[PDB]
Order: C-alpha cells, then sequence, then structure tokens
C-alpha cells in the first residue's frame, strides 16, 4: 500500500517550463513503473507518460518524465508551455496488485495577473436555525490561477468532517470563484466560541472568522 | 571535539575506471573483488596516537565474520591478506586510504561502516555502499580471463549475435545484451536475493555468492519463471496470447526491467534464445565472461542414457513409446572459471543453461557442465553431463519392444546425427565461430565412439 | 484505433444494482488486462478494479471490494463490471481502460472510454427552500458587500439562479451544486454590491427550478 502525492496546482507563461512532482509515501519509486495523464476538463484522460519516461507515439517531446531516488518521486516536466497544455495531470503506479493515482495537478498556463482571492464567510442565517439546521457559508472570488484549498477551524482546531467544496469555476470576468460549507447542528453552532474559513491560494491564507455571539 | 569524520571523496569516477566498472549506467560505486580502491577521508583533526578506526562491511540480512560476509579491519600502516585499509598518507586531517578485498570475497552489494575509538568513547556512522562483482582482469579470481581481446567480448561487449534456424536454413539475430543500461546491473543484483537457495538459506546463499559455480547455477535457475517466479516463462505452444512473441523481442533489457517493475513477475513469453540472451546480460553484468552456444539438431534426452530413442514395436510399427525428442536449433550459454571441485584440467567454459528442459535436484536448472569434460566423456561429474552430453552428442536408436516378452533389441543406431554446426558469435566480429569440436571428437573416428563409450559406462 | 465504449450508466437506488458494460475494438482484446477507473464530479481518478489478459489474476479497491465484481467475455470482446449494493458516494463518471503493458503484470491505462455515468440517489423531484446570506454588519463602507442566497435540497439539477429579475448581473456568480449524502443538491449565488447601496435598494434572489416547476423568490436584508 503507498499513496503517491501531488502539488494541487502549478502554473507559468507560455513558453516557459513547468514540472510536476509526485511522490511515494513509502516503498522505492523505482519498484515500479509510473505513467502520467492529461485531462482536459469535460474529456476523458489520456497518457502523455509510461514506464516511468517513455512517450507515447505522438506525443510532443516537450513532455518528459524523470524518477529521482533521492526524493522518493517521479516528474513530469512540459517544456514550451502552449495554452493547449492548461489541464489536470495526474501521476499514477501500482505494486503488484493495487493501481495508485496520485490526487492530481492543475496545471495554468498564466493568461492574466494572479489576483488573490476575496473571502466572505457567512454565519448560518436565523431562518435557517429555525429551521432547526445550520450551514457556516465560505465565498471565493475574483481569484487567478483557479485553485485554492480550503481549511476549516471550530475555536483553534481543524475541522474535517461536514465539510464540502466546489472545484473552481470562471466569473463573468474570467478570474475565478469557489464555494465551502460546514454542515453543522445548532447545537455545535452554538456550542463553539468561533468558527473560522481559512483559503490558501499561490502560498498566502486568507482567513475569515464568524461567531454565534456577534455581527448583529 | 572527539575524532570524526567530516566527510569523504570515493573517487568513483577513477576508481570505476581502474576496477573497469565505468561503462555501467549508474551513480553508484562498482568496484570488483581483490582489487585496491583509494578514498579521501576528511576527518574533523589528526590520527592521535592512541586512537583506532575501524572498517566494517557487510553483505546480506545476516552477515558474519565467518560465512566471510561481514568484514571488520583497521586501518592499518601495514599488508595485510583479508578486507583491509591501508594508510597511504595523511596531510593534516585528511586521509589517503587504499582499500581492497579479498578476491574470495562473496559478490554483492555492500554497506561500509566506520568505527572509531577514541576518548574512550565509541562512534560509529555509514560511509556508504557499493557493489562488489567479479573480477576477471584478477589474475587470482576464479573468472581470470588472460587475453585482453577475449576479455572485452565476453565481459563488456553489451551486443551480440544468436545463431538460429535449422542446419539447411541457418539465420542470425541481434540481441542487445545491455548489461550497461540504467537499472540492469541493479535487477540482476536482486536476481540473487529471489532464488529457492535464498528464500530457504538467506545466511547460506550470500555466503555461497563468492563462487561463479553457485551464482551461474542460481542463474540457470532464476532466469526462468519455473519454480520460482524467475524472469521468463517459456511457450512453445505456437499461440502467444497474453504476451509477447518470443520472436519479438530484440534483447533482455524490457525483460529484466518488466520483471522488476512488475514485482518480480514472470514476463511472457520467451524460448531458448530468449533464456540464453537474458542469463547472458545476467553473467556479463556480474563479471562471469560468457557467451551463447547455438547448437542444431538438439537432443532432449530425458533418461540419462544418452541416447535418443524412438521406440518400434516388432514387426516394424511406429510406436507413441518415446519422450526423447530433438529441437531443429537451441541454445544456451557458457562461462569462463575454474573448476576447484573438478581439477585444473577442467577450467575454462562452462555450460549454463536455463532453458526448462529437465529437472536437476527437482528444479529447473542445469550446469555448470565442464565443455573439455563433456568432450572427454568425463559425464560422471557435476553438474548435468548426461543430459548436456546427449544434447551435444546423442545416439539416436531405433530398437524392437517386444509388446509381449519385455525384450529390447536395437534395429539400427545413427551415430552422428544428432549435434551439429555448433556456433558463437566471433571476437571482436559476427563472424561465427564453429565450436563443435570443443564439443565433441570428430563424428564419424575411433576416439569419438570410446568416448561415447567411455561416457556410457559412466552414467552408473 | 483502440476504441473502448462503455454503457449500462444511470441514476440508481442505494442498495440496488447496476451492470457496466465495455466494448473493445481495434487491438487484441485478450491480450491485455483491462480496468474500471472513476471520476466523482470535480475529483480526482479513483481505481476501481484490474481483470488479468486470462481472467486468473483479478483485485479490486478496498471500498469496493465484496460489492463489485469484474468480468469478461472473449467471444464479444466486452468488459463488465457488477455493482451490487451501492451507495450514495459510488457517485461518479465510470472509465473502461485499456493497459498499457503486454506480457508483464505492470499496471497502466493507454486508452481510456468516454465513460458512462452512475448516480446514486433514492431522491424524487423536489423543488428547493432559499435562505438569505445577509451581508456584513461592518460592509466596508466607500467599498463593496457580498450578500447572497443558499439554495437547500433540490432533486435533480439543475436550477438557475438571478437577482433583481435580471437587473442586476455585475458581479454575480452562481456556484456549482454539491450532491449532499442525502441524494439532493444544494448551491449558492452571490452578488457583490457597493455598501452605500444596502438599506436602498432592495435584493432579491430568483431560483428557478424547471423540473419542479418552481420559483421562488427570496428578499435579502441587511443585518
Ligand atoms: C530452442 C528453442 O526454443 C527452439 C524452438 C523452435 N522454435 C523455432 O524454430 O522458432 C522459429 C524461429 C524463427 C526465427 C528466429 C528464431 C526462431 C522449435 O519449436 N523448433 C521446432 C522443433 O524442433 N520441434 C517442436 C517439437 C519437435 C519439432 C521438430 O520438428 N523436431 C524434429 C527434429 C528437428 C527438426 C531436428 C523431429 O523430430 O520431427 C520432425 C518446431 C517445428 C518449430
Ligand atoms: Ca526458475
Ligand atoms: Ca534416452
Ligand atoms: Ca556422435
Amino acid at each position: 500500500n503507498f499513496m503517491l502525492t501531488q502539488p494541487h496546482s502549478v502554473s507559468e507563461s507560455p513558453g516557459k517550463t513547468v514540472t510536476i512532482s509526485c511522490t511515494r509515501s513509502s516503498g522505492s519509486i523505482d519498484s515500479n513503473y509510473v505513467q502520467w495523464y492529461q485531462q482536459r476538463p469535460g474529456s476523458a484522460p489520456t497518457i502523455v507518460i509510461h514506464e516511468d519516461n517513455q512517450r507515447p507515439s505522438g506525443v510532443p517531446d516537450r513532455f518528459s518524465g524523470s524518477i529521482d531516488t533521492s526524493s522518493n518521486s517521479a516528474s513530469l516536466t512540459i517544456s514550451g508551455l502552449k495554452t493547449e497544455d492548461e489541464a489536470d495531470y495526474y501521476c499514477q503506479s501500482y505494486d503488484p496488485s493495487n493501481v495508485v493515482f496520485g490526487g492530481g495537478t492543475k496545471l495554468t498556463v498564466l493568461g492574466q495577473p494572479k489576483a488573490a482571492p476575496s473571502v466572505t464567510l457567512f454565519p448560518p442565517s436565523s431562518e435557517e436555525l429555525q429551521a432547526n439546521k445550520a450551514t457556516l457559508v465560505c465565498l471565493i472570488s475574483d481569484f487567478y490561477p483557479g485553485a485554492v484549498t480550503v481549511a476549516w477551524k471550530a475555536d483553534s482546531s481543524p475541522v474535517k468532517a461536514g465539510v464540502e467544496t466546489t472545484t473552481p469555476s470562471k466569473q463573468s470576468n474570467n478570474k475565478y470563484a469557489a464555494s465551502s460549507y460546514l454542515s453543522l447542528t445548532p447545537e455545535q453552532w452554538k456550542s463553539h466560541r468561533s468558527y473560522s474559513c481559512q483559503v490558501t491560494h499561490e502560498g498566502s491564507t486568507v482567513e475569515k472568522t464568524v461567531a454565534p455571539t456577534e455581527c448583529s | 571535539a572527539a575524532l570524526g569524520v567530516q566527510s569523504i571523496n570515493w573517487q568513483t569516477a577513477f576508481n570505476r575506471q581502474a576496477h573497469h566498472t565505468d561503462k555501467f549506467s549508474s551513480q553508484e560505486l562498482i568496484l570488483r573483488r581483490g582489487q585496491n580502491f583509494q578514498v579521501l577521508m576528511i576527518m574533523n583533526k589528526g590520527l592521535g596516537s592512541n586512537e583506532r578506526l575501524e572498517f566494517i562491511v557487510s553483505t546480506g540480512p545476516y552477515p558474519s565474520e565467518s560465512a566471510m560476509t561481514k568484514a571488520v579491519f583497521p586501518l592499518s600502516n601495514g599488508s595485510s591478506g583479508g578486507w583491509s585499509a591501508v594508510l597511504q598518507a595523511s596531510n593534516g586531517n585528511t586521509l589517503t586510504i587504499s582499500i581492497s578485498s579479498p578476491a574470495s570475497a562473496p559478490i554483492g552489494r555492500y554497506t561500509m561502516a566506520l568505527q572509531i575509538f577514541s576518548q574512550g568513547g565509541i562512534s560509529s556512522v555509514k560511509l556508504g555502499t557499493f557493489i562488489l562483482l567479479f573480477n576477471p582482469w584478477l589474475n587470482v579470481d576464479s573468472v581470470f580471463m588472460g587475453n585482453h581481446a577475449e576479455r572485452e567480448e565476453y565481459v563488456q561487449e553489451d551486443a551480440g549475435i544468436i545463431f538460429v534456424g535449422s542446419t539447411n536454413r541457418i539465420g542470425m539475430i541481434g540481441w542487445n545484451f545491455g548489461q550497461f543500461e540504467e537499472d540492469i546491473l541493479s535487477i540482476c543484483l536482486s536476481i540473487l536475493d529471489r532464488s529457492l537457495n535464498f528464500r530457504r538459506d538467506a545466511a547460506t546463499d550470500v555466503a555461497s555468492r563468492n563462487d561463479p559455480k553457485y551464482v551461474g547455477r542460481v542463474l540457470s535457475a532464476m532466469i526462468n519463471s519455473n519454480d520460482d517466479n524467475g524472469v521468463l516463462a517459456g511457450n512453445w505452444s505456437g499461440t502467444y496470447t497474453g504476451g509477447r512473441d518470443p520472436r519479438s523481442w530484440n534483447g533482455s533489457v524490457e525483460i529484466l526491467k518488466n520483471w522488476k517493475k512488475s514485482g518480480f513477475s514472470p514476463v511472457r513469453y520467451g524460448q531458448c534464445w530468449v533464456f540464453a540472451g537474458t542469463l547472458n546480460t545476467a553473467l556479463r553484468s556480474l563479471g562471469i565472461p560468457s557467451r551463447v552456444i547455438t547448437n542444431f539438431n538438439s537432443a532432449h534426452d530425458t533418461d540419462r542414457n544418452l541416447s535418443v530413442d524412438v521406440y518400434y514395436d516388432p514387426m516394424g510399427n511406429p510406436l507413441d513409446k518415446g519422450s526423447d525428442s530433438v529441437w531443429n536449433f537451441h541454445v544456451w550459454n557458457e562461462g569462463w572459471f575454474v573448476r576447484s571441485d573438478l581439477g585444473p584440467s577442467y577450467g575454462g567454459w562452462q555450460v549454463l543453461d536455463a532453458t526448462p528442459q529437465e529437472r536437476s535436484q527437482g528444479v529447473f536448472q542445469c550446469g555448470p557442465a565442464s565443455v573439455i569434460g563433456v568432450r572427454e566423456g568425463d559425464v560422471q561429474l557435476n553438474f548435468d553431463m548426461p543430459f548436456i552430453f546427449a544434447e551435444v552428442n546423442a545416439d539416436r536408436i531405433t530398437w524392437l519392444y517386444d509388446n509381449t516378452t519385455g525384450k529390447q533389441w536395437k534395429n539400427s543406431v545413427n551415430s552422428h546425427t544428432i549435434g551439429r554446426y555448433i556456433s558463437t558469435k566471433a571476437v571482436g566480429s559476427n563472424a561465427r565461430m564453429d565450436v563443435t569440436d570443443k564439443y565433441k571428437y570428430p563424428e564419424g573416428s575411433d576416439q569419438e565412439r570410446q568416448v561415447f563409450q567411455k561416457a556410457l559406462g559412466k552414467l552408473k | 484505433e483502440v476504441q473502448l465504449v462503455e454503457s449500462g450508466g444511470g441514476l440508481v437506488q442505494p442498495g440496488r444494482s447496476l451492470r457496466l458494460s465495455c466494448t473493445a475494438s481495434g487491438f487484441t482484446f485478450d491480450d491485455y488486462a483491462m480496468h474500471w477507473v472513476r471520476q466523482a464530479p470535480g475529483k480526482g481518478l479513483e481505481w476501481v478494479s484490474r481483470i488479468s489478459w486470462n481472467s486468473r489474476s483479478i483485485a479490486y479497491a478496498d471500498s469496493v471490494k465484496g460489492r463489485f465484481t469484474i468480468s469478461r467475455d472473449s467471444a464479444k470482446n466486452s468488459l463488465y463490471l457488477q455493482m451490487n449494493s451501492l451507495r450514495t458516494e459510488d457517485t461518479a463518471l465510470y472509465y473502461c481502460a485499456k493497459d498499457h503493458y503486454l506480457g508483464s503484470d505492470s499496471y497502466g491505462m493507454d486508452v481510456w472510454g468516454q465513460g458512462t455515468t452512475v448516480t446514486v440517489s433514492s431522491a424524487s423531484t423536489k423543488g428547493p427552500s432559499v435562505f438569505p446570506l445577509a451581508p456584513s454588519s461592518k460592509s466596508t463602507s466607500g467599498g463593496t458587500a457580498a450578500l447572497g442566497c443558499l439554495v437547500k435540497d433540490y432533486f435533480p439539477e439543475p436550477v438557475t439562479v438571478s437577482w433583481n429579475s435580471g437587473a442586476l448581473t455585475s458581479g454575480v456568480h452562481t456556484f456549482p451544486a454539491v450532491l449532499q449524502s442525502s441524494g439532493l443538491y444544494s448551491l449558492s449565488s452571490v452578488v457583490t454590491v457597493p455598501s452605500s447601496s444596502l438599506g436602498t435598494q432592495t435584493y432579491i434572489c430568483n431560483v428557478n427550478h424547471k423540473p419542479s416547476n418552481t420559483k421562488v423568490d427570496k428578499r435579502v436584508e441587511p443585518k
């Protein structure tokens, strides 16, 4: 058993070179062959590298694969980026039974300036509380590239259960937006001092906070 | 400040060149046994009069001094005989050190650590790892091959030629041994750690790796899938569903890689030349100079009587009685080593066959067999000399097997149809050497018959 | 060219069964392992199952073991996935894939089908409830304020949202829906407006759910 960990996102400008790593959690990366796949939005995956470093017929030589024993990782390098290279990329390997995919990396080919997200965190509405439910809604807009990670805190502690996050999608203005939800009982809402939504974009974190006793 | 190691310069490129391992694609330190290498060790200070550096080298999972798989040796000013470390020069904090291994040392992957005694304390650090191979440039190693051209062919040549087909229709195929391609030396070392021999007694298996008879025979087992999940699964069906047609492989590299990457699961499918070419990679990678031998009209004798028996019920009818067969061609390997178990007169080329034809001590393995021995009919000797005698110089008998009294009298004896145009690649070119005369005395002469006879009386 | 065509996908209820088929052409089917891989909307690839060339070696993801059975049929050049005891979390696009490797037990997916969609839900048609996401007390005076509607618990997709009956479009974003473990969808819509507008413009989201023939208006009032 092992996992393959990839970065959530990478980006570069047209004509530049970008690398996507894929780290194996246990066992040696070179014990088993690594494949890479490209998947464009709304399309089936296609293979771009097989057997660690071989290229299928007709894949441009701009795509290359490598293995680095010392970091227990495989890498996909794309030189001379073209706008069509914008896609999700997945690494894959196996043990003698099970196939393992990496979690995927969104490659953005930069076509506008980077833009930090605007974040608004809404507490449960009184109407929802009156229907004995409680949803915290964290709305994220105006960012680019279109990739974020979201973390929730109850008081100062991580909370994973009851979280659902949407994949970013394009706004009118061609930047991206995303949403995340924390579903609570009214009792959980009233039971903590505060809740926080933390959004990470391009290495920077934005946090917003709400509490049951404040903001009226 | 207590005496410690700041850093070590292994002088890898330099030592690899002198050890003749500079061609492998690898950043490892690859070395040959019986031969010194030089390192520079940068300490935090000078050696004091009372402080001691001990080197430790171990290979395999249960290493021990008595099995010769761990060694402990002081940094010294003297000539010692085993593993040794000689201090050539000190220059401030930097020590210039000449390490050698014995010529009898197990081949494999080793770990190297240094244990320091100073200030009534002890420190112990891992310096690194190396691979140690057989050394055919070293006159005392059992694999010594003194002729230089022969050595470059049979060790350092990564591309070859196998002869194939039938006496009337000779062909030849390109074969990339590829011993120097990435991961291949490493994979060939893996092989030894996956044998039955190793699964059942690792400690003793690894101690036996000093011996090319032993390494060589394990390889004859492990290159086929039978018994042990070795590298290649043979298929002579005609139907090559679920894998590659044997005729479609071009060399060993994809084979060995595919084996490793599937988690040491067999590769589909091979025939004899595919076994012989893969075994040749393994033998050349580890330091056993080797070559590919093809034999036309190769006997498969299935009962140790030096003859291929197609039986006839009296009154002249064919019968289904018979396991004995004959192949159009067969391909195996010869490895170069002395035979300390046999006598100085039996050294040189030794047959090794990884094709699963007959079992040997219950396993699909074959060899080593003194070619010289087979020719002299000395077939009582280890290993498998009856099978391989039959291969190249069986007679072909026809018989009369009475269904009723149990009597068995011979119709006709054909003493020359077996083992023809025996062939291997030339040194330096792609020409065909005939080596029939190396495997047997001339067909249709006296000595040839009196050695067949000698041999037939050595089966008992 | 290799073609793989999946079929058998559909909407199916928890606890029921569904059989996926994949027909293969343009290569020698029996030479290769085959796989099923699935992908939940907006998520990653999750391998499901593998069957060897000769059907003698089979493997399953832990998350489906004992519930799903893979099989193949040589004369029909087809792969199958019998899915029993389905769960809301089995919702995904199911892809058929041919293995790259010939003659060795390594695994990679050289060709993929377009996939067949499986949605697992017990829901019937249902219109949403709509809740206000009221703008901040604080509001950033001189600058902007976000406010929104939370559109909860509808089936099936889709819902469309406008603001002030189409009169407000600048700064509107309507997010994709999430499918809840209940088998019902939710989404949100947001608009960023001038803070000086609060308490002089009324803000109303108009939620349209054509499958239920419901339109729902919700006024969003500053705190
Ligand atoms: C070492 C091997 O694995 C030999 C296998 C051999 N395969 C091929 O010949 O493959 C063709 C090839 C083409 C190009 C390059 C490389 C290979 C093989 O199976 N040989 C024949 C064979 O010997 N067999 C099968 C069982 C017996 C039969 C045979 O014909 N034997 C006769 C004697 C020999 C011809 C001397 C015999 O006794 O009866 C006719 C097979 C027919 C292909
Ligand atoms: Ca074997
Ligand atoms: Ca016989
Ligand atoms: Ca003869």
